[PDB]
RNA sequence: AGGGCACAAGCCCGCCCGACCCGCGCCCCCCGUGCCGGCGCGGGCCGCGAAAGCGGGGCCUACCGAUCCUUCGCCGCCCCG
RNA sequence: GCAUGAAUGGACCAACGAGGAUCCCACUGUCCCGAGCCGCGCCUCCGCGAGCCUCCAGCCUCGGGAACGGGCGAGGGCCGGCCAGCGGGGCAAGAAGACCCUUUUGAGCUUGACUCCAGCCCGGGCCUGUGGGGCGGG
RNA sequence: AAACACAGCGUCGCGAGGGCCGCACCCGGCGCUGGCGCGACGUGAUUUCUGCCCAGUGCCACGACCGUCACCGUGAAGCGA
RNA sequence: CCGCAGAGGCCCCGGGGGCGAAGGCGGCGCGCAGGCCCCGCCGGACCGGCCUCUGGUGCAGAUCUCGGCAGCAGUAGCCGC
RNA sequence: GGCGCGUGGGCCCCUCCUGGUAAGCAGGACGGGCGAGGCGGGACGAUCCGGACGCCGGGCCAGGGUGCGCCGCCGGGGCCC
RNA sequence: UAGCGGCGAGCGACGCGGGAGGAGCCCGCCCCGAAGGCGCGCUGUGGGGCGCACCGCCGCGAGGGGGCCCGAGGGCCCCGCCCGAGAGGGUGCAAGCCCCGUACGGCGGGCGGCGAGUAGCGCUGCUUGAGCGUGCAGCGCGAAGGGAGGCGCGGCCCUUCCAAGGCUAAAUACGCCCCGGGACCGAUAGCGGACCAAGUAGCGCGAGCGAACGGUGAAAAGGACGCCCUGCGGCCGCUCAAAAGACCUGAACCCGGCCGGCCGCCGGCCCGCCGGCCCCGUCUCGAAACACGGACCGAGGAGCCACGCGCCGCGGCGAGCCCGAGGGAGCCCCCGCGGCGGAGCGAGCGCGAGACGCCCCGGGCCCGCCAUGCCCCUGCGGGCG
């Protein structure tokens, strides 16, 4: 709302703020972004590396949907499991009745080993795992699976 | 020191001539006014049909969407000589028929064979001796036909000693193997080229 | 039209108007350039400490 | 041009190529940004010397150059059914 | 001969010229040195009746001061209101200096500035048939 | 006006399938013309004259094809570019 | 914080008004001030205190724009035929 | 620590310097001032001598002065166009 | 967001996903051959595939008196009625009940066969994000199975489609003109144009240019009679609540009469004496300046809005969060995907985090990129450092 800014507070005064010397004009220093390697080098220079240039191989056509790879860390795997069903697995450390977990099911394909896991056997199903996820898994009496 | 991202957005162009390149949006109430007495005009035209026809369950289509369904087009003809039917008979009931389309597995035929086994066993026909009043007694549908619905993931038990005898014990070295094969045999072959170098000469 | 070329008449008024700041306490024992088996055998004499090594049990 | 240097930093003789490879930090100018120049180090391989040692050019303070493009060199990666 | 000169024409020339220049005769208020006169305007009256310009105001000398004041400091003068004249002041009016400089502001013109275009010249191919012959290379 | 024009003087190009110019194209002007003509330039009545220089720049050779200088065409090599 | 125009509410029997609204002129009082209030005359039908919301919201200047109008001034001027 | 504005034509005094015959000339240095500092004095001045400011009553007094304009004075010693 | 770009300034698509809407077909070629639209047409008319299997029109429409006082009440006091109607407009002053309207109705509407100066290629010009070519075009060459898979050339596969012929509703856009609405303007505003005559009067050879001007009162009741006057006019009065008399109100500047004074502002006072006071705005080191603008008065007159980026404050929810488009006949109610966040680094093939801590700073470890030593399985692969 104009009733609270803060030009409203400058009638009566003559020049709104901008100085007499110099005052308000038009484009002192040119218009965008002209000037980054003459007289805005020192502004270019402090704030903004590698702006100028090229590096690294382009692609004409980048095909979204494979490059898409989401992934999830072995300590948020026991989320997924509602928690009626959580307390019942957890209670029975069953090695004949194990949980079964299909993260692909849930949008995840590959496996990464961040955190930790409770000591219980369970199996996972994933498209990829990571080297320590792996390790992590099999110390806990789980067994990691491929699904198509 | 004013340390700003910079701003990517493009210039005006055709602001005070040319052709009109601003939208509003002020009619948005008065259309959909508009878009619903239409529907219910044609709803009308047509009772007791409904406004839909029924139309066939895919697959949505890359990676990131493999594992769910949505509305296609129309039933291929593989799918209507499973349940016996033509492209007129089925047009004639009120079915989608898009002979364009081919099936790439046999789920596909079956999840849709299915569907149309459901459609036609919920449909009924009026004969031109019937008198009006049962037409009168008859519902007409809303909506979309038969909705496609995609369930919540659900957890599963199995044995972890059936599961130890599908993979091998060391299951990062294999994955690894399989990810590198095509680049480590372009790096044999060339070494072994090298070689023959060492003996051609001698 | 010759302006002028240089002062320095009133610097010295502006660098005491806030005092004149001295360095950081962390500036004194940085390890930015001191002789890398030094640091090393530092490093390697911590972690077998008992008493001050942070390897966890 | 100003400093420095005597069983030497000068002159003569002998053998050599540290006038090398990989990677970091600091000083000067200074917004504590760049460039030229210098210095201190960790590794590799070498020269001279009996050895300790010294050596990343001509005793110190000057002698030089971004993005884009081209050309050359080692080892690898991509051409997306 | 700073630095003349031969159709970028040299030299000369009768007639001609609202062309540039020097001198002589005649003539005269050009002048010594001004005087007198005529008509119209001006001036006074009846009728009619504007423009320009205007911070405010409207007497001087010295001082200091953006270094030449109407106002400021110190002194000297001046009732108030009008007319015919006059051209010392009001740095009088008339115009965002045309001279000079600057702006990463122009335009006209020139060329052995740099980047080009019409036009014109030259070669081959298509348009384009039906016969004969010579030479040089396979 | 000492400026322009002017009669006179001189040079240059062209014999028609040509010259010079117009013009987006189709088509035009000189030209109802033909060298005692048409077009392009310089000097500027009469009288008397109009010297030397082809190194520079310009123009011209029905001079010459020495070197250089395009596409096209053709020969060799290549899986093909 | 003062003031301007408009929107949503309140204004204890439902805010003030031909027993006289807005506006104009003159005069007290209140406030550091921007401003506000009351009284008298004119006028002849509307007006707004407090809370929340909104903006084409406050002038001495721009050789400012449009309109009105002064001094100069009963002045210059009303001379061809 | 974050965000952000104005400024990037300066000039004068004291003491210390350079070019120039010199300059109210041009160029530098520590401290202060004007810019952006009211008030009294220096007759008169942006900067000198005192003193740096809400509205008032009373007192004391800096700098500078005390014939009259014009608030405020005497006494003593020496000189004297 | 891939990309284009003196790789500068700048420019810039599509697929996947969620919705609205939803609809399919023909000719040539091949078979028959005048069966045809018969004055035409065999240089091809006509018919066919052959074998297996919502707008407009019309209407009715309720309910108040008494007193006071005003030029007239819709005003003030008292007491009532109607309601599917208390939206509004008119009427001599604020009207549900004085009038018209408003709410509540009715009527009509296996075989045969798939397009040549074409596609493509070379050279050149334009065009695109299309980058050793996105699309088009000129000239030269010119075909049989062919086209495409976002880096060229040659070879071998896979996945997909069939150009060089044609038709097709819906969901979408939008001025004039007609209808409805508005936190819009209110006569120098709003369209140039509110005015019985505006694109008019007027200006220019012409193409063109282009104004100014709203308001008496409830009712024209628009001014009786009388007296002066050579006529022009004047006085006195009349209509009206009022002259409001060519007209609402009627400010400032400027001016005439009568009546009081003698030079501006600030301060003190028994009021003309004393003391103080250069002309503002502006650029400037510095303005009273012989630096510029300003005769005077009124009205108008200049940091708003959209989008993007950074940071700060506040509200809701919180490992989650979210009025997208749209759909339900509810401006405000219900349902409603992407996206962003949640893991980084690396040119890339790709690999991928736990060890400490009220908070802050710093150390120490861990992941990715670069380089190395040792061990070993599935090996230019894994593990440990
Ligand atoms: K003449
Ligand atoms: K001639
Ligand atoms: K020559
Ligand atoms: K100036
Ligand atoms: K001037
Ligand atoms: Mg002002
Ligand atoms: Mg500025
Ligand atoms: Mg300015
Ligand atoms: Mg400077
Ligand atoms: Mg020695
Ligand atoms: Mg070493
Ligand atoms: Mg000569
Ligand atoms: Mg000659
Ligand atoms: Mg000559
Ligand atoms: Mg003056
Ligand atoms: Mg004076
Ligand atoms: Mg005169
Ligand atoms: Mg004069
Ligand atoms: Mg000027
Ligand atoms: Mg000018
Ligand atoms: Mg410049
Ligand atoms: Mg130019
Ligand atoms: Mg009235
Ligand atoms: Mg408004
Ligand atoms: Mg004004
Ligand atoms: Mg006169
Ligand atoms: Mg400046
Ligand atoms: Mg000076
Ligand atoms: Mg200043
Ligand atoms: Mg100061
Ligand atoms: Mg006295
Ligand atoms: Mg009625
Ligand atoms: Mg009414
Ligand atoms: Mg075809
Ligand atoms: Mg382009
Ligand atoms: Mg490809
Ligand atoms: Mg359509
Ligand atoms: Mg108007
Ligand atoms: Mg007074
Ligand atoms: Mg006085
Ligand atoms: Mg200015
Ligand atoms: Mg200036
Ligand atoms: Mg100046
Ligand atoms: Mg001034
Ligand atoms: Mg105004
Ligand atoms: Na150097
Ligand atoms: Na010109
Ligand atoms: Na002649
Ligand atoms: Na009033
Ligand atoms: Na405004
Ligand atoms: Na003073
Ligand atoms: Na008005
Ligand atoms: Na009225
Ligand atoms: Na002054
Ligand atoms: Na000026
Ligand atoms: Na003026
Ligand atoms: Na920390």
């Amino acid at each position: 709302p104009t009733r609270i800014r803060k030009s409203r507070k400058r009638r009566g005064h003559r020049q709104m703020g901008y100085g007499r010397v110099g005052g308000h004009r038009k484009h002192p220093s040119g218009r965008g972004k002209a000037g980054g390697l003459q007289h805005k080098r020192t502004s270019f220079d402090k704030y903004h590396p590698g702006y100028f240039g090229k590096l690294g191989m382009r692609n004409y056509h980048v095909r979204r949907n494979i490059e898409y790879n989401p992934t999830i860390n072995i300590d948020k795997i026991w989320s997924l499991i509602p928690e009626e069903q959580r307390d019942g697995f957890l209670q029975r450390k069953s090695t004949t009745e194990a949980p079964v977990v299909d993260v692909t099911r849930f949008g995840f394909f590959k496996v990464l080993g961040r955190g930790s896991l409770p000591q219980c056997p369970i199996i996972i199903k994933a498209r990829y795992f990571s080297s320590d996820a792996e390790k992590k898994l099999r110390e806990v009496g789980g067994v990691p699976l491929l699904v198509p | 020191g004013r340390n700003v991202a910079f701003s990517n957005m493009r210039r005006y162009k055709c602001t005070n001539k040319g052709p009109n390149l601003i939208k509003n949006w002020f009619n948005q109430p008065a259309r959909k006014i508009r878009r619903r007495q239409t529907r219910l005009q044609k709803a009308k035209a047509i009772f007791p049909c409904p406004l839909q026809k029924l139309r066939p369950s895919v697959t949505r289509c890359s990676q990131k969407f493999n594992l769910t369904q949505r509305i296609g087009r129309g039933f291929t003809l593989r799918e209507l000589q499973g349940v016996g039917l033509s492209a007129g008979k089925a047009r004639q009931i009120g079915i989608a028929v898009d002979p364009r389309r081919k099936n790439k597995s046999e789920e596909s035929v079956a999840r849709n064979v299915a569907r149309l086994k459901e459609y036609l066993s919920k449909v009924t026909i009026f004969s031109k001796q019937a008198k009006p009043e049962e037409i009168q007694q008859a519902i007409q549908h809303q909506g979309v036909v038969m909705p496609v619905v995609n369930p919540k993931p659900v957890i599963t038990t199995g044995s972890i000693a059936e599961a130890k005898k599908e993979v091998p014990e060391n299951l990062f070295m294999y994955l690894r193997n399989a990810r590198t094969a095509r680049n480590r045999a372009r790096l044999a072959k060339r070494d072994a080229e090298r070689e023959a170098a060492a003996k051609t000469k001698g | 039209a010759k302006l002028k070329n240089h002062t320095s008449k009133n610097q010295n008024r502006k660098d005491h108007r806030n005092g004149i700041k001295k360095p950081k306490k962390s500036a004194y024992t940085s390890h930015k350039g001191m002789c890398p088996k030094y640091l090393r055998n530092l490093r390697r004499s911590r972690a077998n400490d008992p008493r001050q090594s942070l390897r966890p049990n």
